[PDB]
């Protein structure tokens, strides 16, 4: 099994890293299901720099993106890492509208920090499209019953 | 061949027919406006430092 | 001159903005080295006279726009 | 082009009017899984006369051929689906808002009382439409809290 001793979203890699050591090792470089395998890495290292970003403004460079790829920060670590970073984001704000070249974009930088910094405005995805994320979920969960059914005919 | 039992279309093409776009962001609207309408703000104010009311019609003195 | 600026203007709002700033500083930069490279002329001396009495213009209504430029009164 | 946005969002309003009729969920249409044929008759392998190294190339075109017939028939659902909602966008109401622009009449001049109230009504999409009321503690009531603890000395 070798890399398969470990489940997909359990090892210590990143899961597009650890997507492609399973393709590696159950496929040769000639078959489809190689390419498939590879080009679904791409589009899971494109959610992990998307990830890196969205929570680099908060836990800095070095962000470990790993634990939060594993397990997202809830509607409530959101707040709290919102909350953390408030008090550098108003006197930010207050820099940038003394600084900003005319009246209305001092008013404009206010403007959009008044409402970014509010964690009600948030948008969860979740709460905005209760449809979307249960049928998001259950892309992940048809493809594992996939592989369950794949092991009852075994 | 338990292979062809499994769903033939990828999990790479699902994430591709589902995702297909990059959707709109909600704040592209306001800083695209803002900067766009800091140039009417500019020149169209009367207490910007870059009217244009004196390049239009200018002055009796 | 209704029907020519109406046609300048309609081929330069179909313009993105930075095709737009770029055209009209390749414009007018060329067109200050034809007034700096004639040397000592009547005319290259009055047209760089005037590129300053413009930035006094601009510079004039930067200090007061409610009042326009500054005149000697 | 202002007639082909018009024409745009009237059919994206037909897509969701007749997508919400139908009560379909919102993925599976995009999902070409769901229109894949499970009960297709399956090539055996061993009828179709292969060599040593063939085996994995005849498993890539039996694939790739269900999912390229699964592919084009969700192309095809989508494309009757045009049709159905251009149908609909041809008797449609057309009463959209307009974008917020600042109002600018023809000799005059901006406010910066109607270029500020030109931008509240873009930080005022910037809120979700359904949000999570995400409280956090004024300092009115984490003092008047922090110091009732600090009154009996904690």
């Amino acid at each position: 099994l070798g890399p398969q001793m470990e489940a997909l979203g359990a090892s210590d890699l990143l899961l597009s890293e650890q997507i492609r050591v399973i393709t590696e090792h159950r496929y040769t470089p000639d078959r489809l299901q190689y390419k498939e395998g590879m080009k679904l890495a791409d589009k899971i290292a494109a959610q992990e720099a998307a990830l890196k970003e969205e929570l680099k403004v908060i836990y800095g460079d070095n962000v470990d993106v790993k634990h939060f790829q594993a397990s997202p920060r809830t509607p409530v670590q959101q707040l709290f890492d919102s909350l953390k970073n408030a008090a550098a984001n108003k006197e930010r704000a207050a820099k940038e509208a003394a600084a900003a070249a005319s009246p209305y974009l001092a008013y404009a930088v206010t403007k959009k920090q008044e409402v970014q910094a509010d964690p009600s405005n948030i948008p969860f995805d979740e709460v905005l499209y209760p449809q979307l994320s249960e049928e998001l979920l259950e892309l992940e969960l048809s493809d594992i019953r996939e592989d369950e059914i794949a092991l009852e005919k075994a | 061949d338990r292979v062809l039992s499994l769903p033939a279309v990828s999990k790479n093409q699902v994430l591709e027919n589902v995702f297909h776009t990059a959707p709109k962001a909600p704040v592209e609207h306001l800083e695209k406006m803002v900067s766009a309408n800091s140039k009417v703000y500019d020149a169209l104010n009367l207490q910007s430092k870059r009217v244009l009311i004196w390049q239009v019609k200018p002055a009796l003195f | 001159i209704e029907a020519e600026a109406a046609s300048i203007l309609d081929r330069h709002l179909a313009k993105p903005v930075a095709q737009i700033r770029k055209e009209q500083a390749s414009a007018y930069a060329s067109l200050l080295k034809r007034a700096e490279t004639a040397k000592g002329a009547k005319w290259a001396e009055k047209y760089l006279e005037d590129v300053k009495a413009v930035q006094w213009f601009d510079a004039s209504v930067a200090e007061a726009p409610a009042s326009g430029p500054k005149v000697a009164a | 082009k202002k007639q082909a946005t018009e024409n745009l969002m009237k059919l994206l309003q037909a897509y969701k009017d007749i997508g919400d009729a139908k009560s379909e969920p919102l993925l599976k249409n995009h999902n070409p899984r769901t229109f894949e044929d499970r009960d297709y008759p399956v090539p055996d392998f061993r009828t179709q006369n292969l060599k040593a190294g063939d085996v994995p190339k005849f498993f890539d075109t039996v694939i790739s051929t269900r999912a390229s017939a699964a592919i084009a028939s969700k192309d095809k659902f989508w494309a009757g689906r045009k049709t159905e909602a251009e149908a609909a966008s041809a008797k449609a109401s057309a009463a959209f808002p307009r974008v917020a622009v600042p109002e600018w009449k023809k000799g005059k001049t901006v406010s910066i009382e109607n270029l500020n109230t030109v931008t509240d009504k873009y930080a005022a999409a910037l809120v979700p439409k359904r949000k999570l009321a995400l409280p956090v503690l004024p300092e009115g009531v984490k003092k008047a809290v922090e110091d009732f603890a600090a009154s009996v000395g904690q």
